[PDB]
């Protein structure tokens, strides 16, 4: 059994999506464009944060 | 009748078509693709999980000394440690005082964990493509076939011929070092069989799951045991599995572009949306009919409604058709500027009626074709105000879509005024290369 961190709060500007995080426990949110690039993102959250 | 297309390798879309065997109507034809599974040709090179050591019992011979051989044994080390004095409960543990053998036999082989969880490492190679598709033809309904993407495969969908050409690019996400741990594959290089570094991922190598070989490396030392106390104390550097573990990169699902899923059972790679497919299908020539059958249709008018070149099918427009008598048609756009939602509008008389599409263009110019005829209609759409959505992109965008029909203007009169400008001088130069040159004379 695991732990599901509090849906992220989500919301849109232009060509760009902003996450609010509030991770509880240490988590890790991971991005990957789906172009040729992947360009991948992968960051452990401890404290609250905002990622655009 | 035969006929060939090409298709987006996309995975939601479909590709509309219609057949047109001459003196036949045109029937409307529908492919959906909805996995693309790129199996890779692996061998399994080897194994690993975390190392344990069993350390035998010593051998404490009292007075004088015994040797030990290399039995043949992974990472193994024997080394007879002279001068112990083994201080046991309930007396000492040998009569001597010195010239005292503690022989100190340590042995590492695999941890019952290898059972249940283990890195295995491949080998990748080129290896096949297949999909399982899903074909929609004149009033049949859907049949759905797995398929070899090969040329030479017949792939009977049904009662039609479908044979899916060479995938257009051979791209896959994997490189020649896989190595799959649980639920997932890592673009990693392995170090081969016998290399291993000793320490970092190759301290255990075993060839399978239950091999009696094993390449152990993993710098086993052995130490005094201190103070004539009878154990075997053994140093060595931690597993690789342990720092592999917590220095582990992201995993290739998280990383594989194309929006490239992968799934393991297999070891194959979904959804893999580079690319496009070529397409030869061959319908039966019974779902025809004889064109002196179809319904004339003439005098249409196709305006639109409301359109905004959303992903979603975002444009709403109207046909003012007039009929010969009541049938089907099918609709769709030659071309890719739009893409239209209804397969096919079975039509009384005398009548308008309305069809939905999608497209991206800022002034589209579909010509759409009702019933082997034509009709061509355009107008503004304007910016659907959501910024970003979940749906994916259902027309395709051309580099002609987003100009506004006042920039195609506004570049016109400029390429014009330059080119204009340019001929005035030409002409100017040649009215003086003659009028003042060659008439003075
Ligand atoms: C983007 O991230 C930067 C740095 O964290 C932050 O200053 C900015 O507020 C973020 N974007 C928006 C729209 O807030
Ligand atoms: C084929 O497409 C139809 C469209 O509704 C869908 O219901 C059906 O599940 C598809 N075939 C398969 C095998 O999923």
């Amino acid at each position: 059994i695991a732990t599901l961190a509090p849906e992220p709060l989500v919301e849109h500007k232009h060509r760009t999506l902003i996450l609010h995080l509030h991770p509880d426990h240490p988590t890790l949110l991971t991005t990957r464009s789906l172009g040729s690039d992947a360009n991948p993102t992968r960051q452990w959250i401890e404290r609250p944060t905002t990622v655009n | 009748y035969e006929h060939t297309a090409v298709m987006p390798n996309k995975v939601g879309i479909p590709y509309k078509a219609l057949v047109e065997r001459p003196g036949y109507a045109p029937v409307h034809l529908q492919i959906q693709l909805v996995n693309t599974r790129i199996i890779p040709s692996t061998n399994l090179e080897y194994i690993t999980c975390k190392y344990k050591t069993k350390v035998p019992s010593p051998v404490v011979k009292c007075c004088g000394a015994t040797q030990c051989t290399s039995k043949p044994h992974p990472d193994y080390q024997c080394q007879v440690f002279s001068g112990v004095y083994p201080f046991m409960w309930g007396g000492a543990y040998c009569f001597c005082d010195t010239e005292n053998t503690q022989m100190s036999e340590a042995y590492v082989e695999r941890s019952e964990e290898c059972s249940i969880d283990h890195a295995k490492a491949y080998k990748v190679h080129t290896g096949t493509v297949q999909a399982m598709v899903n074909i929609t033809y004149g009033s049949v309904s859907w049949r759905s076939a797995d398929v070899y993407v090969n040329g030479e495969t017949p792939a009977k969908i049904g009662d039609a011929k479908l044979i899916i050409g060479p995938l257009s690019s051979a791209w896959s996400p994997f490189d020649n070092k896989v190595v799959v741990y649980g639920h997932e594959v890592y673009n990693y290089d392995f170090p081969e069989y016998g290399t291993g570094k000793a320490g970092s991922f190759g301290d255990l190598q075993s060839r399978t799951s239950t091999s009696n070989d094993l390449y152990a490396n993993t710098n086993l030392k052995l130490q005094r045991p201190q103070a004539g106390i009878v154990h075997t104390p053994f140093t060595q550097v931690p597993s690789g599995f342990e720092r592999w573990k917590k220095d582990k990169g992201a995993p290739l699902n998280d990383v594989a572009p194309f929006g490239c899923s992968i799934a393991l059972e297999p070891l194959r790679a979904e959804n893999c949306a580079v690319g496009s497919i070529p397409i030869s299908i061959d319908i039966p020539d019974a779902a025809f009919t004889r064109i002196s059958e179809t319904p004339t249709v003439s005098d249409l008018e196709c305006k639109i409604t409301e359109c905004t070149y959303a992903f979603d099918f975002g444009g709403i427009a109207t046909v003012a058709y007039k009929s010969s008598k009541a049938g089907n048609c099918p609709i769709h756009s030659p071309s890719g500027v739009a893409v239209i939602k209804e397969n096919d509008v079975t039509l009384a008389e005398s009548g308008s009626f309305t069809f939905h599409f999608s497209t991206a263009n800022i002034h589209p110019a579909f010509k759409l074709q009702v019933c082997t005829s034509a009709v061509t209609c355009k107008g503004d759409c304007k910016p659907p105000k959501d910024h970003i959505v979940d749906y994916p992109a259902q027309h395709t965008e051309s580099f002609t879509s987003a100009i506004s029909a006042t920039a195609w203007s506004w570049i016109k009169v400029l390429v014009g005024g330059t080119s204009a400008f340019i001929v005035l001088g030409l002409i100017a130069t040649a009215v003086v290369a003659l009028v003042l040159f060659f008439h003075r004379h």
